[PDB]
């Protein structure tokens, strides 16, 4: 049946369904053209990912702290001083890591076919086919990737970036932290909400 | 970057203070409790917040005593012009990409003509939020940007 | 009337328009007066 | 069903041809003509179907300041000057949760108009359904307990004629009291009372 993000209306065509996480959102039309809607999905994807284990690394820490298991500094604010090696080594560091392994993906979503050359050696490859559900090590769990159960994967992701929206907007304004931010508001709801604090 | 900030400035200073003396001079004639008077006082206090705004925007000022605008790149003053001009880019390419976006719906149809006078409303209130993301004009154009024929 | 409407959306259209645009303009400086910057970065 | 010798709000003339008297409420009233064509009408129709809703629930608004000039009760306060109020938590957040929840309460509505299903479900229980045929008259046990709203035309006919008559005289009403207090600067029903006595010096002329 499909689900519909919008009750009344009706999904545009070129979302066939047999997407997961299908729901007949493209009110703007970004995806009308199919190789555009590839794109995004991998996209999607992506942004998707970083900003699960974003959102956890950002609000877990936090949660800890409060509790005293551990003493960290805030998200925004693991930034200044106290590492091994300054900000600048671990950036091109990052940068050259990060460049490697995705001007790396990227060729797997140009034409699928990148998978061998592991290690420099080439006796082990990827097996599998599809783009952005790479398999192998992988996937050490063997957890079958079964559709639907992509259907949660684009969830959590889809939400993660909502809270990452939450959290980054949160943070100005109210120049705490969202665990902080959750705390006054829980303590006395109505009189904590953006009203007050804006 | 020869000038002098403009919270440091002598005639910056100096033009605030000669414009409310100015306003102030003809707050005389009304005499106290009067309609003017909220009016011309309104004015002295719009003045006042003018001149204080710039001096906390630290926006440097010339020996005329009138703020000068860095639009070079430095980091400082993009407030001055980058982050507006960035604002507008937006602005316009919404309105261009929208106003594309509806011809493009006309051209196959009818008399096109007709739509071009006489605006289809509902088409175009379905249009007009698709410039929100008018930036992903980018990946039109990796592909159906512009015509071939020419 | 689908017609009086079709008078409408003529260069009437336009006018509607712009008189929004003056209003919503208007309504900004009379919010922000004298802005030379964008200061909130 | 349509009745064209129903009577008529000018009884000499003819009513437009629009006006078929099938709907409920019609007495060929549409000088302007601005039901002159089918799909504006259908949505005049909903419109004034919730404008007579609301101003009924609004003319409640005129039955408190009576018990309150006479029977007394926290109601005392005028609805003139009932907003700016410090119960709670501020008005404006009081909005801004009322916008949401009415929101949803229509962008839910809305597409019931546009379509003709969607009652067909309670989102979170998809099998509590519910069902009214008919536009604004949802139906089912949250909207239609006592099931009265089921039933045959003629019987619906006038029943429903009933709820636009009540209605369009509420929408009178309440803007009646709206402006019967800063042409009086006082309650309504003082206004009523004053009436009253001197009927005969106690009109808008009177100020
Ligand atoms: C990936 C996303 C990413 C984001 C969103 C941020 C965001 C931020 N960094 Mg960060 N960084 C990110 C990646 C990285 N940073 C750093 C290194 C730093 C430093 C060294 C600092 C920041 C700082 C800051 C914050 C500036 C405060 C502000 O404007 O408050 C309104 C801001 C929260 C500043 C900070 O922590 O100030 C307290 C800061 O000094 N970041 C590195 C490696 C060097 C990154 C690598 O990917
Ligand atoms: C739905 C219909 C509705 C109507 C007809 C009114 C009508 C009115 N309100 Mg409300 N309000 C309504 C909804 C709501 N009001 C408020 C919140 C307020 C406030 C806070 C105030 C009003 C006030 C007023 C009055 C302003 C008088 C004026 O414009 O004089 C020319 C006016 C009688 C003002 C007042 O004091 O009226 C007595 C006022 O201060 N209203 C909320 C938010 C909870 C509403 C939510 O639906
Ligand atoms: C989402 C991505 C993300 C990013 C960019 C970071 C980044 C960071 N984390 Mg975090 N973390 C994350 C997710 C993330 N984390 C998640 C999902 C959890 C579990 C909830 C944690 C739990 C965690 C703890 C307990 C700590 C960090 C710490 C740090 C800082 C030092 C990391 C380091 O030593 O290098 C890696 C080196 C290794 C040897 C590994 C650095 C700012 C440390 C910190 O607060 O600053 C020192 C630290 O105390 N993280
Ligand atoms: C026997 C131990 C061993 C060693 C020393 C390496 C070493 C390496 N592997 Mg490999 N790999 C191994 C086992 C091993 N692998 C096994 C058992 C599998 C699955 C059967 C893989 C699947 C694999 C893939 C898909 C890739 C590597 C790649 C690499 C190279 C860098 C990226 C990386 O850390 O790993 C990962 C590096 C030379 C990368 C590479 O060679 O560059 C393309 C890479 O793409 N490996
Ligand atoms: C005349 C040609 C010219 C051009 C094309 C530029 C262009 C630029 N300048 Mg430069 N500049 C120039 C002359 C020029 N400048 C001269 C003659 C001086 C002497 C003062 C400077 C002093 C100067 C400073 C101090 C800075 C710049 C910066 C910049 C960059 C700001 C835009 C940006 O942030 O990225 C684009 C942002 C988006 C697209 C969003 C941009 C590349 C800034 C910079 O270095 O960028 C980081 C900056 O710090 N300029
Ligand atoms: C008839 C005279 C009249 C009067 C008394 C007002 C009064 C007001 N207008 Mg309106 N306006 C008018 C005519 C008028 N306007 C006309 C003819 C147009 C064009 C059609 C507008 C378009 C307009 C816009 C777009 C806005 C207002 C807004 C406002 C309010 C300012 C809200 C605030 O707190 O500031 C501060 C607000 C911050 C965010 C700081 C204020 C009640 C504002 C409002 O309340 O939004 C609904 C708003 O932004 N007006
Ligand atoms: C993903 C983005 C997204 C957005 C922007 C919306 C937006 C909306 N949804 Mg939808 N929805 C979504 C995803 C989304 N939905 C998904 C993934 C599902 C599961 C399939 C649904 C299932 C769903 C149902 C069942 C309903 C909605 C409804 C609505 C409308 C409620 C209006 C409201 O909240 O009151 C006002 C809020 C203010 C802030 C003002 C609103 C337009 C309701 C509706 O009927 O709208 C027409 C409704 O009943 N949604
Ligand atoms: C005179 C006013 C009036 C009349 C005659 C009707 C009549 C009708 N309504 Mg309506 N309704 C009204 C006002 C009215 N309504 C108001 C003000 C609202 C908003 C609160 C609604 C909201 C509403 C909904 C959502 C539905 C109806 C439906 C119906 C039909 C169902 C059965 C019924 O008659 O209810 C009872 C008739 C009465 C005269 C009730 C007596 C007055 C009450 C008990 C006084 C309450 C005391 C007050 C709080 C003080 C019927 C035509 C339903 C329908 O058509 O089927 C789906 C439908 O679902 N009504
Ligand atoms: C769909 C559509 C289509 C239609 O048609 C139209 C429309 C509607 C427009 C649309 C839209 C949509 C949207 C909204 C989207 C969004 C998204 C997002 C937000 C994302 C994020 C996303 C986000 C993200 C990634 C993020 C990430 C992050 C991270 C990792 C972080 C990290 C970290 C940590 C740990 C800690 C420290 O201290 C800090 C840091 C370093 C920082
Ligand atoms: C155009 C035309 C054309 C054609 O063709 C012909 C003809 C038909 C003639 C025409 C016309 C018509 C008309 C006249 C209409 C009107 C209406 C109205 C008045 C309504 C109201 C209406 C009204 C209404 C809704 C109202 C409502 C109200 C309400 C809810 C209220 C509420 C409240 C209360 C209670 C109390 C508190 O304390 C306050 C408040 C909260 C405020």
């Amino acid at each position: 049946k499909k689900g519909e993000w919008l009750p009344g209306l009706a999904s545009p065509g070129y979302l066939t369904g047999s997407l997961p996480g299908d729901n007949g959102f493209d009110p703007l039309g970004l995806a009308e053209d199919p190789e555009n809607l590839r794109w995004f999905v991998q996209a999607e994807l992506v942004n998707g990912r970083w900003a699960m284990l974003g959102v956890a690394g950002m609000l877990l820490p936090e949660v800890f702290t409060s509790i005293g298991i551990i003493n960290v500094p805030k998200w925004y604010d693991a930034g200044k001083e106290e590492y091994f090696a300054s900000s600048s080594t671990l950036f091109v560091i990052e940068f050259i890591l990060s460049h490697y392994v995705e001007i790396r993906r990227w060729q797997d979503i140009k034409n699928p076919g990148s998978v061998n050359q592991d290690p420099i050696f080439k006796q082990y490859s990827l097996p599998a086919g599809e783009v952005g559900y790479p398999g192998g090590i992988f996937n050490p769990l063997n957890f079958a990737p079964t559709l639907e159960a992509k259907e949660k994967e684009i969830a959590n992701g889809r939400l993660a970036m909502l809270a990452f929206l939450g959290f980054i907007i949160q943070h100005n304004v109210t120049g705490k932290g969202p665990f902080d931010n959750l705390l006054q508001h829980i303590s006395d709801p109505w009189h904590n909400t953006i009203v007050q604090t804006l | 970057s020869g000038l002098t900030p403009c919270k440091e400035s002598k005639q910056f200073a100096k033009r605030e203070k000669q414009s409310i003396k100015k306003l102030e001079s003809s707050l005389k004639i009304y005499a106290a409790d009067s309609a003017p008077a909220l009016a011309i006082n309104a004015t002295i206090e719009k003045t006042k917040r003018r001149f204080d705004n710039y001096a906390k925007q630290g926006l440097l000022c010339g020996a005329d005593g009138l703020p000068h605008l860095i639009v070079s790149g430095d980091q400082r003053h993009w407030g001055e012009f980058i982050t507006p001009g960035i604002l507008f880019l937006y602005i316009a390419g919404w309105i261009g990409w929208v106003g594309r976006s509806y011809l493009i719906a006309i051209r196959d149809e009818k008399k096109p003509t007709q739509k071009e006078i006489i605006i289809d409303v509902p088409l175009a209130s379905r249009l007009v939020f698709r410039g929100f993301s008018w930036p992903i004009a980018a990946y039109r154009e990796l592909l159906n940007g512009e015509l071939v024929a020419k | 009337r689908d017609l009086k409407t079709y008078l409408s959306v003529a260069p009437v259209a336009s006018t509607l328009w712009f008189a929004a645009l003056a209003g919503l303009l208007i309504e900004i400086n009379r919010l922000f007066p004298d802005a030379l910057t964008f200061p909130f970065f | 069903v349509a009745e064209p010798d129903r009577p008529l709000w000018f009884p000499g003339s003819t009513p437009p041809p629009w006006l078929d008297g099938s709907l409920p409420g019609d007495f060929g009233f549409d000088p302007l003509g601005l039901g002159s064509d089918p799909e504006s009408l259908r949505w005049n129709v909903q419109a004034e179907l919730v404008h007579s809703r609301w101003a009924m629930l609004g003319a409640a608004g005129i039955f408190i300041p009576e018990f309150l000039t006479k029977l007394g009760i926290l109601l005392t306060p005028s609805w003139y000057t009932a907003g700016e109020q410090e119960y709670f938590t501020d008005t404006t957040t009081l909005f801004i949760v009322e916008l949401v929840f009415i929101g949803w309460a229509e962008g839910r509505r809305w597409a019931d108009i546009l379509n003709p299903g969607c009652v067909n479900t309670d989102p979170i229980f998809p099998n509590n359904k519910l069902t009214g045929t008919d536009v604004g008259y949802p139906g089912g046990l949250w909207f239609d307990p006592l099931g009265w709203g089921s039933a045959s035309p003629q019987k619906l006919k006038e029943l429903r004629t009933k709820e636009i008559k009540n209605g369009r005289l509420a929408m009178l009403a309440v803007m009646g009291a709206w402006f019967q207090h800063i042409y009086t600067g006082t309650g309504p029903i003082d206004n009523l009372f004053a009436h009253l006595a001197d009927p005969g010096h106690a009109t808008i002329f009177a100020a």
